[PDB]
């Protein structure tokens, strides 16, 4: 009865009271920052105490008048013609090269950047200095250095080359957003050292799709990380503008400030197996844990990136809620730009270089015999050999949709905050070697998780992870958020031993708790729910289903259903392989005891019985022939038949049977033998 | 108790080999057991792909290294009867050949093959540990699971993740002149798909030919021919209900 | 099959325990099952700790505490031998210390782990109760938690909860003598983790020792002994399979240091490939190197290492016709510590910009003529001169006669200027100003990094002896020269030097600055200034120069006002306006910090943006050039 003893089964929706604050307007970022947790949320920046999220201070990024002749950080309020927009942070980072500031970067005051100076006494109050980035660009005013964020969606990515604060940003545009204030698809700002300002070092620093295909081809960022004197970005492009179906992409350039010399697009990819995800929820770039080392072949030290692919609507981006993660050692992914692709398979880069050029006719690559060397004449690149990976889990969230991942290390396993689509919040752990079923798997909000995740691992044993779901930051404390969910004493071994608890004898429980002593880890007793029929003949070998659970010998990941038996009295029962599972048991053979032998510990169940069968009565006795008339039989899987007819079964008891005679060509009355898998003993003649 | 994987193993006899290039040895009575030994998985620490046996030392030595291998040095001592392993000499595909050990790297299509210890750039070749004595060596391509196409192997051509190896069939380089006992060759594929008994043995079905009474009539490992020419060759099998089998050998021209 | 975790015991002869304050005694024939059944969980619910067998006897009885528990007799019994759980009693980390199981009650600072039944005086202390199987000790400090710091045991200390244990591992503490046989030790580990059977025994293996017939040498339990001689201890594996393996002790790996000498490898494979044959063996030509060998090296194996302290580690091949193969496979710990040239033998061939090394000979004769500092190999990038920066090459083309190969190592608020001064040269581009730099020889000009954006020439002018940052003030001092050339510094340097298409007329109005000696360093609150053609905080500036007084101060000074947000480095220099804001910032890059020394005036620093711009009471940071003068008179001579 596999339904009944679904009880074993983790209870998935579990309530959790953890510290969870809530804002008022949806939360696009956050920032962890010397003791303090900013947010940035529409029209509003939110800092936050951590162990509490106590809302300590607030600082308001007021709604603000959009007037086209109004200049973007003079003040207008006196204006009274034009309308009352709201502003939404698509980037906060901090910066402590030059003083430890806030820098907030708004969506509609024509994407133009501030930054909060923190006093020294005082950290959180950073409502008292804010400073407008702001420089009228009196040289050449047709370009913006300092319209930096567009709207529609973008990057940003702070670093400090040669004693020079950065800003890689990237942006979505649409074509009508540029001729009235022109921005760009890649770019690399100088901070001016007086912070009043950003400057474009050479045209060079930016690359803007050309102006024709701004509407089609889109191009929206995903993410965006430093590693290994190289700034990668992750974007997901249509491999053809023409074939309009989105596929994920990586970019490569190092970082001379001067502007983006070797600039190095290729696909990517993770299928399962020849099923291609073509889409990337998330990322998120860790070092791996002991285990994973190895078995990904990466050294326990270097750079891994994990990325949730999912497969999307075809010839469409919107995701088809189907997805994957898989893992791309860093080192992997550079030798395959330098040297696993040869010329054959590279080519310009269409949306900047143009379908045709004199650059895209004909060009040497100074690929591998160069790393680097900034080249006046930088070439524009496009592989087009997808480097491919396979799934991590196999596929076993084929169906679900994943949105948003991290990763730490714990011992040597390495451990994943999934979370979904539907605010639901996993921790898995990751290895190719076995599928690992999750360890906390509680519904944490109704809104889809935010991809920005901020986790923060202290002294190795105290560590939590901010996730953002909707209006909701929550710290999960990853040490484990609890094991009182598991009830299956094989899922109470299968839980990682960095959570300490183990079973005693009735559900998994934290160790020093229940008295009995009988808390263990390691052995445990198969546990029996009920057994399907406990009425049985002398001679009958019958069909009985066993409900239970913890029915397989518990090793690592495999479940051997090789070490198990049954007892029955001292007779074994004959025990049938494939039809025995971890999960039930299908055996065919004065109330008994059956015994229950596994390769761990032996269950006993008194609900059996070798019950003789009994009849002793028949209705009618004397009568005609037609066939149609009903039959009443009593006494104490079966089948009844005459004269090689079964008799439809009007009625079903143990002590009152009731069958319709069937019809025979015939006069005289005949002995009807009950046949329960076996001629048992017929009853008497009745008149046809 | 004991298997006669002989029928598997290649026979020279009066030969002895050495590689001094810096090894485990057993006492048994007969070199069946030793083989048996060899054959024996996780038995032997060591993966021997040869060894010799002299019934007058009582004892067995194997190597883990064939004569294929360079730094190995081969001498006439008369008491010693090497043992190789012809799965390795093949070269050919046997059906399936879920037991091919031969060392080509190369494709139908020409691309090299990946490695199966290196993940790039295909991450599904964890098998070298998954399944123990599947002889998967550095590169050359196998079937580990046996699987129907043929050996396959992954290419370290990005775009195509795995191609199988075209490997000729031993049949295809063997012919059967009319009479077949003239044939001196290298089959052991009967028509039922069974590998012949050993002559020299004549356990467990018992024959009366012998080939130290009948030699140059080519007696030797588990051959298929004509001991008294018939028209296709023939041997006794190993399999305890069929006495004896033919052997199915295509014909040749010119 | 069955069990075997006898071996994990250790023994004693002809003693019985009596503990006279307290257990079954069974006939059993096996001392070793006996051991075993106490090892394997449920066989005893009482704590057996260790277990002791009489053969008199043939009655198994386990002993569930020490004899280092309290107030046991020891009795001298012959048929009596007792059988120790050598995790207890051996007191030393072994692999993981997740399951520590040892008798150590001490402190980090010296002090007794409290009983952990002792609620006195801190709180959490029902831990043998909390964690079971932990082996939670009495008062030894056990790790509760599997945490990574390890035991930590609440200390009896008042003032501290708990202080933390540290084990060291057996193996460091176990050494072994050139000899070894003389070594005695409870190691009992090969060199690939097996373990060492017991010596009594005579399974899996039937080897030749009865530790009574040879007694004295310390043929106890499963302990490394030489009893053949061999450079290291070696013992019988407990797996059948394996014969013997020798002792992993160290003396009383890959990575080569030095010429391999004091090394010692586990690689006989050399650069051809071939195996070598063992010091032990004459094999092939029969050389007298190899009994030489057995006194040149006492570490000795198959494998090859360097008994002679040749420069790459030796073998004899297994090809007869060659003596010794050179193991130069092996990687060596990629410059750390040597700034010398010499002591780096390095095995490169292209230089930082992307040329290759040239042929040494012609080089030498050259250098020879040339560099006077007082046999190194044909083209490779080692440096001869020993030069501060380190490894550098030499390049067949004339703009570049030499580079290094790529390696790892170990104005605001001030015044106008009356007069016209020659040392200030206006860097232009695309015709306007972006930087000030420093006029060094007729055709030299001293500048910093961050101020060519474009590496172009075709852009870059320079313009010398002006007053007004347009020239608008005057122009019979203005000179308008093209630039030639573009030579970037050491790494990490942030230092450059241009070199003009044409020299310059060299009068009052245009004027050079020497160098500072190599060492030359600044005596602490000297005065000297800086000259900015920068924004000067100023709503409007004219286009004077603009001068900036300034006093150096120390390194640590700096790092006090700077608050740890500077990591202070050898190069740089930091010196500080006194009381006032007052600092270069953008513009000034590549400006002259000069520092009248003695009687004259003298260059020290480069301007250079870093931490902020003229902030109050905050120093400024440069970069010294005494640091690289030399680096600028090797490449001046080009």
């Amino acid at each position: 009865c596999k339904e009944a003893l679904a009880k074993s089964e983790m209870n998935v929706n579990m309530k959790y009271q953890l510290p969870n604050f809530t804002a008022e307007t949806p939360i696009q970022n956050v920032i962890l920052h010397e003791h303090h947790i900013f947010l940035g949320a529409t029209n509003y920046i939110y800092v936050l105490n951590e162990e509490d999220l106590q809302k300590v201070a607030e600082y308001k990024t007021g709604p603000v008048l959009e007037h086209p002749d109004c200049f973007p950080c003079q003040d207008c309020s006196s204006k009274a013609n034009g309308v009352w927009k709201d502003n939404i942070n698509m980037a906060l980072v901090v910066d402590t090269y030059y003083d430890d500031q806030l820098i907030s970067c708004g969506s509609v005051n024509r994407g133009t950047c501030q930054r909060h100076v923190f006093p020294h006494n005082h950290t959180a109050d950073i409502q008292s200095e804010v400073h407008c980035i702001f420089s009228p660009q009196i040289e050449e005013p047709s370009q913006c250095p300092d319209c930096v964020v567009s709207a529609l969606g973008a990057k940003v990515l702070s670093s400090v080359k040669d004693r020079f604060i950065n800003f890689f940003v990237g942006n979505t545009i649409n074509s009508s957003y540029f001729p009235d204030h022109p921005l760009h698809s890649i770019s690399v700002r100088r901070l001016k050292e007086t912070k009043d300002g950003f400057m474009f070092l050479t045209d060079q620093s930016y690359i803007d799709v050309l102006p024709e295909f701004r509407d089609s081809y889109p191009i929206k960022y995903v993410h965006a990380f430093e590693s290994n004197n190289f700034i990668y970005f992750l974007t997901v492009q249509r491999e053809t503008l023409d074939a309009q179906t989105f596929h994920t992409r990586i970019i490569r350039f190092c970082s001379i400030n001067s502007g983006l010399h070797s600039y190095m697009e290729m696909p990517l990819e993770c299928i399962l197996t020849k099923e291609v995800f073509n889409i990337l929820q998330a990322a998120y770039v860790s070092k791996p844990g002991a285990q994973l080392a190895r078995q990904i072949g990466a050294s326990l030290n270097d750079d891994i990136l994990f990325g949730v692919f999912a497969q999307s609507k075809p010839d469409s981006a919107e995701p088809m809620d189907r997805s994957a993660m898989c893992a791309f050692p860093i080192k992997y992914v550079n030798d395959f730009f330098n040297k696993i692709v040869n010329k054959n398979n590279v080519r310009c880069l269409q949306h900047f270089y143009g379908p045709n050029h004199e650059h895209c006719f004909n060009r040497t690559l100074l690929r591998n015999s160069s790393g680097c060397e900034a080249r006046r004449d930088e070439y524009r690149t496009e592989f087009t050999t997808a480097l491919q990976r396979v799934d991590l889990f196999m596929g076993q969230f084929s169906e679900v949709l994943l949105t948003s991942i991290s990763t730490f290390i714990k011992g040597d396993l390495t451990i994943a905050n999934l979370g979904t689509s539907e605010g639901r919040f996993m921790q898995v752990v990751v290895s190719r070697s076995g599928p690992s079923t999750p360890h906390v798997n509680f519904l944490l909000d109704s809104h889809p998780v935010s991809p920005e995740v901020i986790v923060e691992h202290t002294l190795n044993q105290n560590g939590y992870t901010l996730v953002i779901t909707g209006k909701k930051i929550t710290k999960i404390p990853l040490n484990g958020l609890g094991c009182r969910h598991f009830q299956s004493c094989s899922q109470c071994l299968s839980a990682p031993p960095f959570v300490q608890c183990g079973w005693c004898h009735d559900k998994c429980v934290r160790s020093e708790e229940c008295l009995s002593g009988t808390w263990t880890q390691q052995i445990c007793l198969p546990a029996i729910y009920k057994v399907f029929p406990n009425s049985a003949p002398l001679e009958g070998g019958t069909r009985l289903t066993i409900c239970g659970w913890d029915f397989g010998f518990r090793r690592n990941n495999k479940f051997d259903l090789k070490k198990t038996r049954v007892l029955l009295g001292n007779e074994s029962c004959t025990l049938t392989l494939s039809e025995s599972t971890m999960n039930t048991l299908k055996c065919t053979v004065f109330n008994m005891s059956i015994i229950i032998s596994n390769g761990h510990g032996t269950t006993q169940y008194s609900t059996f019985s070798y019950v003789d069968p009994v009849i002793t009565s028949i209705s009618p006795k004397y009568g005609p022939m037609a066939g149609g008339t009903l039959l009443t039989l009593t006494g104490n899987s079966r089948h009844i038949s005459i004269g090689g007819k079964t008799c439809t079964l009007k009625s079903v008891s143990n002590s009152i049977l009731e069958c319709y005679t069937p019809a025979q060509t015939i006069s005289t009355e005949f002995a009807v033998k009950l046949k329960i898998d076996l001629a048992n003993r017929e009853t008497s003649i009745f008149s046809y | 108790k004991r298997r006669n994987t002989i029928h598997e193993f290649k026979k020279s006899a009066k030969t002895t080999l050495i590689k001094i290039d810096p090894i485990k040895t057993k006492k048994v009575n007969t070199a069946d057991q030793c083989a048996n030994r060899c054959t024996r998985n996780k038995g032997l620490p060591f993966t021997c792909k040869a060894f010799v046996f002299d019934k007058a030392r009582k004892q067995c030595l194997w190597f883990p290294f064939n004569s294929m291998s360079s730094g190995v040095k081969k001498e006439f001592g008369h008491e010693f009867d090497l043992y190789e392993n012809k799965d390795y000499i093949r070269n050919c595909i046997i059906g399936k050949g879920r037991s091919y050990k031969g060392t080509v790297s190369i494709t139908k299509s020409g691309i090299k093959c990946q490695p199966w210890s290196s993940m790039i750039p295909h991450e599904h070749s964890f098998l070298p540990s998954s399944y123990r004595g599947k002889d998967l060596q550095e590169n050359y391509c196998r079937n580990p699971r046996g699987e129907e196409g043929g050996p396959w192997c992954f290419t370290s051509n990005p775009e195509v993740r795995y191609e199988v190896c075209d490997i000729p069939q031993c049949s295809e380089v063997e012919c059967m002149t009319c009479n077949g006992e003239s044939y001196r060759g290298l089959m052991d594929h009967t028509e039922s798909g069974k590998i012949c008994q050993r002559w020299d043995h004549q356990t467990p079905h018992r024959h009366k030919f012998l080939p130290e009474r009948y030699p140059d009539k080519g007696f030797d490992d588990n051959y298929c021919r004509n001991p008294d020419g018939q028209p296709r060759p023939w041997c006794y099998t190993l399999d305890p209900h069929t006495r004896w089998e033919y052997c199915a050998i295509k014909t040749c021209a010119d």
